[PDB]
């Protein structure tokens, strides 16, 4: 199958060329909402941590997912171990706000408390990466406080993504890249 | 649409368990990866 | 009891025979699979007899002496040039198996198609029959014959690290001539794939 | 291709599957699955690599335990060139029709 | 009831032969799908431990029960009692998988904790017996991690068996296997 | 199909609970087991 | 003036093609005769490209340098082991010849398919343009591209004592470079059999 490459059209051969046959695919586990919704560990803070996406490590499947959108919509829903009492915040309010129950505060039950968020950035999708190395500080979903917090999780929901980025995996020293797979 | 296992309702409103969308007024890359050209540029012999 | 076999351009004829014993299965299961994209061909000429030699049952043999043949096996006619020639392959085996002393002769055998056999204990013979199988009694039958399916974890399999059949023959009853019988009995196999399939060649050696 | 339009070349592409080294030279490639091209008014080419194995899944990492590739190797020859010394060839890759991908899991890297 | 015996095909004479009458059965118990579905104990392991239901002992009743099948298939419930996060991760994941909170991780709630596991390996049907002593590493449903795991267990669903193989019973040296049984 | 007491439908979606099997294109041991043969092979008397 | 010739799995693709030219008939004659009792059968694995190398064409290279191949030549694919398998087997040839200079480059050739080719005299080859032929003209196409049927005395021929055709490539100019063009041109061939038929099997060398 020959055709001008200079065109950037997509083109896709088929083993039909020399007498194969195409088979039946089920990409049910690649789908972006799908494959990004699961909980993620972030390394907290001891008391205030503002709630961001970015702050995944770029390494893990839901970090490096993520980073491969410009521009990217979801829920949230976090998972938290700590001490006290969690106050929760709504995006661009002041930071001053964190010790007033009346705010969304959930009192400590064990061994941990997990919340859902909604969406409150006033920006109509938020974006991994901006020109302008800094993110403006309107992206995030807001912040959460406690006397202590030992463990912080993120879980999208409804996630979209748009203008996909460069994904990049581990570079090998020798042909392959060599690892040590579970075997009995 | 996600990973959701309930076969039943959400004990909560569609309103408060998610943020609601509006409206005003794979989208492009599966519209994209649908025109991708199969065929043979040139005649077939054999 | 006359049964005539032919497999390609090949035959087996047999005046005393008990019938065929199909195992596990009737027909082959699909053949196009997913895993292939549809580059699979079936293989006319492979599938033929070819004959090999087992063991030679006499009296001293006890109850218990049994003898393993993995299969597919060194072959060199067109179905061992396949093996070189595709990295996937599947087939069925239609095995038949001749022990001929006199009618004088005593004692009996059991044929079996073992799928994966990997050091069966000695007591698990007594439940050999679970698996396929003829008894051969020289009272009446010299031939044993079977027919089985291709069985395996993957719908296409690799002959070289894998062989999902094994022949094993036991004996059951050790053999007595009377007299009147054979002094010893030979045992032999004529063997033919059923339904090859390959896909995946290979380079050459130039 | 990139080269210029003085400059005309020919390749090969082809499958080697596992369980055997794969081919030093076209000759002995031209047993394999191949495609062969040269270049012309249109300068790009684009050919499907079969997903072919015994399971129907394969995995994505490489165990350290596997000396030879499971899935095999693919080998891009030159048969010949005009005038084409120096001359490069870029090459890109993406998903097929067909390709699918499953179960998530977080490996960090 | 006479027969040729090296035919093979089954011959099931009855009672009605010298006037008895056959009676009605009820074989509920011994239906595949409901004689495997059931816990079995597995020794752990202090950290990791792959899930492989060969890990069975052989005269356990699900474990002897498994191996007379050369193929089988089934999903796999799991019940553990772990200190820690018990993390895990899909077949054919790397080992440097199970240290990552993102993949599925249940926090620490007594007294134990029990899972639902999907059949995750690649093969169509995996298999008790492997011609090729060791089994091939891609028969596994995965493996688990905590800080320590103090028991385990196997739950088989929808169990699925083909190709039987040899069960065997204890072999007495009296005329019977004599055991004491449960009496008041 | 195999132990399960609930006379209740599952709270999770079919899709959860279980993998989800597909199709392409007691089996054969009861097909087998159905065919013994019960009778007599000889001529019965009284 | 694009062409793509697939035979097999295999492929060739030309941008400057004058066409293909069909020798003395346009498809086979009958395969199955009187002579073999329908014991023939149709190969289909063995059709399919093989390449090999000719000669280096020159500017020294005078009028009337020529280059013999004789077909069928060696050849270690599937249709190379057909020849030791089988005593009888009928093809036809579809053969492709490739030099590719500049367009800078001058001097012509010409490619033909001669049945029965021995010991042709110089002045004959005037002439040689009665058989199926095509010129390959650097100015124009680089691409010789030709089709014959199986010719014979007999039905069924046997390769080892007989070669039916012959690929001659004659120097009808000499090449000229003018600076421009290539050094010199490398003449290749791209050859499939087509409708392939064999009988008689031979026994194996075990």
């Amino acid at each position: 199958t020959t055709s001008t490459g200079e065109s950037a059209d997509p083109v896709t051969a088929t083993v039909e060329n020399y007498g194969g046959e195409t088979q039946v695919q089920r990409r049910h586990h690649t789908d972006v909402s799908f494959i990004l919704d699961r909980f993620v560990k972030v390394t907290p803070k001891d008391s205030i941590n503002v709630l961001d996406l970015m702050q995944t490590p770029s390494h893990t499947l839901v970090g490096a997912l993520l980073r491969t959108a410009t521009y990217y919509f979801a829920d949230l829903e976090v998972a938290v171990k700590h001490k006290g009492d969690l106050t929760w915040v709504p995006n661009g309010a002041p930071v001053a706000a964190l010790d007033n129950t009346t705010n969304p505060t959930a009192y400590h039950k064990a061994p941990l408390t997990r919340l859902a968020l909604p969406y409150t950035a006033p920006h109509r999708v938020l974006a991994t990466v901006y020109n302008g190395r800094p993110l403006p500080t309107s992206f995030n979903y807001g912040a959460i406080k406690a006397t202590r917090v030992t463990e912080l999780l993120y879980r999208m929901k409804r996630a979209e993504t748009y203008c996909p980025r460069p994904l990049l995996a581990v570079h090998p020293s020798a042909a392959r890249h060599k690892q040590k797979i579970v075997a009995p | 649409s996600g990973n959701t296992g309930s076969i039943i309702n959400n004990y909560y409103m569609q309103q408060y368990q998610n943020s609601m969308d509006t409206q005003l007024g794979n989208d492009w890359f599966s519209k994209l990866a649908s025109s991708a050209f199969s065929g043979l540029f040139g005649a077939l012999l054999a | 009891r006359i049964l005539t076999t032919r497999n390609g351009h090949t035959t087996s004829t047999t005046q005393s025979s008990v019938g065929i014993t199909h195992g596990y299965a009737t027909a082959e299961d699909f053949v196009n699979g997913p895993n292939t994209s549809g580059l699979e061909t079936r293989v006319v000429q492979a599938e033929r007899f070819f004959k090999t030699h087992l063991f030679d049952w006499v009296t001293s043999d006890p109850f218990g002496r049994y003898y393993l043949l993995e299969l597919p096996t060194d072959h060199k006619g067109v179905y061992g040039s396949l093996t070189d020639s595709y990295a996937y392959m599947r087939n069925g085996w239609d095995v038949e198996v001749t022990a001929v002393g006199n009618q004088f002769n005593g004692g009996c055998l059991l044929v079996a198609m073992v799928p994966e056999l990997c050091s069966i204990e000695q007591r698990e013979l007594f439940q050999l029959t679970l698996f396929p199988h003829q008894f051969i009694n020289p009272r009446t039958n010299m031939t044993a014959h079977i027919k089985v399916p291709f069985v395996g974890v993957n719908r296409y399999d690799q002959y070289k690290v894998h062989k999902p059949w094994t022949l094993v023959v036991m004996v059951v009853a050790p053999l007595t001539v009377n007299t009147e019988g054979a002094p010893q009995i030979k045992v032999y196999a004529n063997i033919a794939p059923t339904n090859v399939h390959v896909a995946g060649e290979f380079p050459s050696k130039e | 291709f990139t080269g210029p339009t003085d400059a005309k070349a020919r390749y090969m592409i082809a499958y080697a599957p596992p369980g055997m080294e794969p081919p030093k030279t076209p000759e002995a490639a031209a047993h394999c699955i191949h495609a062969e091209w040269d270049t012309g008014l249109n300068s790009k080419f684009t050919f499907s690599i079969p997903y072919l194995s015994a399971a129907d899944y394969a995995y994505t990492a490489s165990d350290a335990a596997e000396t030879t590739n499971v899935q095999g190797w693919v080998c891009l020859f030159q048969i010949t060139h005009g005038k084409a010394e120096g001359d490069a060839l870029v090459v890109l890759a993406s998903a097929g029709k067909d390709f699918e991908l499953r179960l998530p899991v977080d490996a960090r890297q």
